[PDB]
């Protein structure tokens, strides 16, 4: 659970503060950290009556 | 046109609003939806 | 009389004695039935009314006083308490006949309410009529004698009030079993909250019964699908699962090649599409192979017209 990722301790573009990280995009095209999501929706047929 | 894929003894098939769920031939009532052949388009990136 | 022998009623007038008039209880025998009315009384002398029309017209007809009355049903007054006694026992004449040769089929109930149109009740009232003579006849020594003198007093009461007159026949009674598909499916309906529900009141036996019958005549009957497969999938009739398929296929199949005019015997339509589609099978089978003849099979019920009728009836 969890990839090995590279990261530096800096304060270079001041975004980082607050939980805040700053991202390398080439990983990210590359796919560091892509996944799949998967959701299922379940649906039936019902009997108002016993014929209905 | 609807196609239809048994569960595992790889029965391809259709079923229409006529029968009930059951693979035709190994009498299997986890059947699937077979795939679209239709092309699906990506961006690769 | 019904609406099946109408013209049969006016018919015996016209034959028998065209110097009675008559006159039925329709557009000819809202104001064209009042001049109907006029002169229906002194130059009218027999009007007709089918048992589902009085009360189309009972505004102007339970009015005026009559003379001799004739009813050609039996079977629809039985017991008390219907739209029967809402219009009939309503009628202002002793003059009051019945006809029909099986007034007592379902219990003394109706035997009380069909005197009592006739009779204003030279036995009793309903409370009276039942704490007399009801629970001793059905239980019942300790009955019999008792039983015995208090019935015949009945049979001396109502005696003088309504008449009594009476090849071979072979009565086979074959008693098949359910089958493993068919046990399977019985003691899953048979271990039910619904059932349970029924019995305890919410629900009424009547539909649980007709619920057992309906797995006895076929599994196949049972399915929530019963309209959707019906006649338009060539599985839903099947054979050898009802139980009766063999029984049936054997026995019709004696007389199809010993060419004997059978009589084929269901009280539902829905399992006429089954046996339909079995003899349609059948027939299928039939001409494929040779040395053989169509089953050429028929159904009739509610769904077809009064026109048909006899024609098939004939056919
Ligand atoms: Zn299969």
């Amino acid at each position: 659970a969890g990839q090995n990722a590279i990261v530096a301790i800096a304060c270079y573009s001041g975004y980082n503060q607050e939980d805040s990280m700053i991202m390398n995009q080439s990983s990210i095209d590359r796919g560091l950290f892509r996944s799949l999501f998967f959701r299922s929706y379940m649906d039936q047929e019902k009997r108002f009556g016993i014929s209905i | 046109g609807v196609k239809y894929t048994c569960g595992a003894c790889a029965h391809n098939f259709s079923l229409n609003k006529s029968d009930p769920v059951r693979c035709k031939e190994c009498g299997h009532r986890v059947i699937y939806k077979a795939r679209t052949k239709r092309m699906i388009q990506f961006d690769a990136r | 009389c019904p609406a099946t022998v109408l013209r049969q009623w006016c018919n015996e007038f016209h034959r028998w004695w065209p110097p009675l008039r008559v006159v039925i209880l329709h557009a000819i025998g809202e104001s064209r039935v009042k001049e109907l009315i006029d002169s229906v009384f002194t130059r009218g002398h027999v009007i007709i009314t089918t048992y589902v029309g009085l009360r189309i017209y009972s505004k102007h007809l339970l009015k005026r006083d009559w003379g001799y009355a004739i009813l050609d049903e039996g079977h629809k007054i039985r017991n008390p308490n219907s739209d029967i006694s809402l219009t009939c026992k309503q009628l202002r004449t002793p003059n009051r006949v019945i006809l029909s040769g099986t007034p007592i089929q379902n219990n003394l109930t109706e035997l009380w309410s069909l005197f009592d149109f006739i009779f204003p009740g030279r036995l009793g009232t309903l409370p009276v009529f039942q704490n007399q003579f009801a629970i001793p006849i059905n239980v019942g020594n300790l009955q019999v004698q008792v039983g015995y003198k208090c019935a015949v007093t009945l049979k001396d009461l109502i005696s003088p009030y309504l008449l009594r007159r009476v090849p071979k026949k072979s009565e086979m009674v074959l008693f098949c079993k359910l089958t493993a598909p068919q046990h399977a499916l019985y003691e899953k309906f048979l271990r039910s909250d619904e059932l349970s529900r029924i019995l305890q009141g919410k629900r009424q036996v009547l539909y649980g019964i007709d619920i057992l019958r309906k797995i006895c005549n076929h599994p196949d009957l049972v399915d929530v699908h019963a309209k959707r497969r019906s006649k338009k999938d060539p599985t839903y009739g099947s054979a050898s699962k009802s139980g009766k398929m063999q029984v049936v296929k054997k026995l019709l199949e004696l007389w199809k090649s010993q060419g004997h005019k059978t009589l084929l015997f269901t009280q539902t339509r829905q399992m006429l599409d089954i046996l339909e589609s079995f003899l349609e099978r059948l027939n299928a089978k039939g001409a494929e192979e040779e040395d053989f003849v169509p089953f050429k099979f028929l159904r009739m019920d509610g769904t077809t017209s009064i026109g048909v009728r006899q024609s098939l009836v004939d056919v």
